[PDB]
């Protein structure tokens, strides 16, 4: 049915869709409590303008291994924001509100001339607090605070965990810095990049953490629609994974690599060696995977057991170079020494090759 | 084969700054050039009447800053007296 | 060049020229075709710009009259400033009267 | 054969770095001894009273930054505080 060493990853796929199967309870009171969370935004001058980002999708779940995990961000439109650069970091940003006549409910958030991440989410935070007291019938606690990105963390009863995080929406265009990235041109299309840069860019609230210090009121990037977009939307063909015949693994082959992360994360949690590594920089590298191999034919199904494995190297390979270019920002590194330590990266970089070496039994052990 | 004078390339430019992909079809050049043009004959003519209101003979910046006030409305006035104070200081900063 | 040394796009080279010969005055300080270009500048990067992202709206990635007439007759405080000037090939903006809408 | 604590090879060290070429002698190097051991008694003496003023048990970069800002007069008080909040943040810095 298809080349050697395929079988084994499709039992894992088999199973961690098994896990998906009851969901439809989870997922509805998720949509319940983030309708009331938005009903009572809107009410606020200041949220007038928050809307669900994914349209019609109340869900991302960013761990495969996590099905009652949920991940949703919250749009703002804010427009016309002056972006400056901070520090050179090509990722994140001082936000300065351009000429407006109509006054933009965001005044009250300002720092002098800088919107203040700070002042935002303590707004953000104490509303969705008094409205979750709202909630008679069910026990909504709000988790206590860790970073800005990961903004709020909801738990609903005993087994639900939704994270909420507010997004700046800009209709203009993408940052001058961020320009030679999202090289998908001889995978998709230059038309469809270009059509991909006429949509809004989004700004999370991101403290940049320098060695001297972490200047609070900065925010980073964000293109995760655009990744949803692409990954949804995969294949050079228009018809792909639509028929037998165009038949791809690419979404297969990341969510093995997210697997593989999450349950080797999971293993040394309480050893702090693998805390810094997340989702996104195997969402990343699977990108810089497909700008490598951007034929359909480079992906056939089939060849699961290999298309897996040469993703598998790319991540190793960024793993010894210290090297992973954020797919929409190129002089955004990632994996440079000054965000994780080689320690981790050459541990994170062993147990890949023993697991591979060993018909990944991680995937079977827990 | 004369040189025509028009603020073509410079509105240009300034579009490349501003949006780095989009472009400009050539009758919306005509008509950005013809709003620079109309802004900066009331800016100057402004300036003119303040500089003879006052029996001076110069235009320093003192009179466009003072054009610029008068003319653009409020919101507007204020970003565009401090653009134009920085990019005079700024041009004071060098030799 | 001049216009470099002010940071500037717009020539304050050719603005001096223009503050010169136009007779607006006997004399024009050194300073003053630099404010002057910063401020045609800046009123040109604003309406560019408000312009820009209507084409962005209309999906398109090139601007066109229609567009700088939705950006000068949206913005509040650029009316006010072109509000006795018709933009050819302009349009107007979309407003049917709320008393003639259907009942 | 036992060990004896003493600031000798440390404040030589400073003074390598401040004056490459300039000694110090054995009676000015007790002085400095005698200085440094008065000065950390003074200020985590106070950083002490600090913590229990305010009914804590630790003595964080806090409490001693406060003790420098009490006890050094002004002007080195302000350099003293900011030559502390580097070395912290630059400890911080590393892993
Ligand atoms: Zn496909």
């Amino acid at each position: 049915d298809a080349a050697p060493g395929a079988s084994k990853l499709r039992a894992v796929l088999e199973k961690l869709k098994l896990s998906r199967d009851d969901i439809s309870t989870a997922a509805g009171m998720v949509k319940g409590v983030v309708d009331h969370l938005l009903l009572r935004l809107k009410c606020d001058s200041a949220f007038r303008g928050v809307g669900l980002l994914n349209t019609g999708s109340y869900y991302e779940h960013v761990k495969i291994s996590a099905p009652n995990e949920f991940d949703v961000m919250f749009k703002l439109e804010v427009p016309r924001i002056q972006l400056e650069e901070y520090s050179n970091t090509r990722a994140y940003y001082f936000v300065k509100f351009k000429r407006n006549p109509k006054e933009n409910p965001l005044s009250q958030f300002l720092e002098g001339e800088i919107l203040s991440a700070s002042k935002m989410l303590s707004k953000f935070r104490k509303i969705i607090k008094e409205e979750i007291n709202d909630i008679k019938d069910t026990d909504v606690i709000m988790k206590r605070k860790r970073g800005g990105s990961p903004a709020v963390t909801l738990l609903i009863s005993e087994k639900i965990s939704v994270d909420i995080t507010l997004a700046l929406e800009s209709k203009s265009s993408w940052p001058a810095s961020t320009q030679e990235g999202l090289r998908i041109q001889n995978w998709l299309s230059a038309k469809v990049r270009k059509q991909l840069r006429l949509k809004p860019f989004y700004l999370v609230p991101k403290h940049a953490k320098e060695g001297n210090g972490f200047q609070e009121e900065t925010w980073r990037l964000s293109f995760s629609h655009i990744e949803k977009e692409i990954l949804n939307n995969h294949g050079k063909s228009k018809t792909c994974c639509e028929n037998k015949e165009e038949k791809c693994c690419r979404k297969d082959c990341l969510k093995l690599m997210k697997y593989l992360l999450e349950q080797l994360k999971e293993r040394f949690k309480d050893k702090k060696h693998l805390d810094k590594f997340s989702s996104y920089h195997v969402k990343t590298a699977f990108f810089h995977v497909c700008t490598q191999n951007p034929q359909d034919s480079q992906w056939d199904r089939k060849d699961l057991g290999l298309c897996f494995d040469n993703c598998v190297t790319y991540f190793l390979q960024c793993l010894r170079t210290e090297k992973l270019e954020n797919y929409f920002i190129p002089e955004f590194n990632l994996f440079s020494s000054n965000l994780i330590d080689k320690r981790s990266k050459e541990f994170l970089t062993k147990q890949i090759e023993y697991e591979r070496n060993n018909e990944f039994p991680v995937f079977d052990e827990f | 084969r004369s040189r025509k004078e028009s603020y073509s390339i410079y509105v240009y430019k300034v579009l490349k700054q501003v949006h780095p992909d989009t472009g400009i079809s050539s009758k919306a050049m005509g008509i950005m050039n013809s709003f620079v043009n109309d802004i900066f004959e009331r800016i100057a003519g402004e300036a003119s009447r303040l500089a003879h209101y006052n029996k001076r003979s110069t235009i320093t910046s003192r009179e466009i800053q003072t054009a610029v006030r008068l003319l653009l409305p409020g919101e507007l006035a204020k970003h565009a007296v401090s653009e134009g104070t920085k990019a005079v200081t700024k041009y004071t900063s060098a030799k | 060049t001049r216009s470099s040394r002010a940071g500037l796009q717009f020539p304050v080279g050719r603005v001096h020229r223009l503050l010169r010969k136009g007779n607006y005055s006997e004399r024009v300080g050194a300073g003053a075709p630099v404010y002057l270009a910063a401020v045609l500048e800046y009123l040109t990067a604003e309406i560019l710009e408000l312009a820009g992202n209507a084409a962005r709206d209309n999906k398109k990635t090139r601007i066109i009259p229609r567009h700088l007439q939705l950006a000068i007759r949206n913005d509040e405080e650029l009316n006010k400033l072109l509000g006795r000037v018709t933009i050819a090939q302009g349009g107007v903006l979309p407003n049917i009267q709320a008393v003639l809408l259907p009942k």
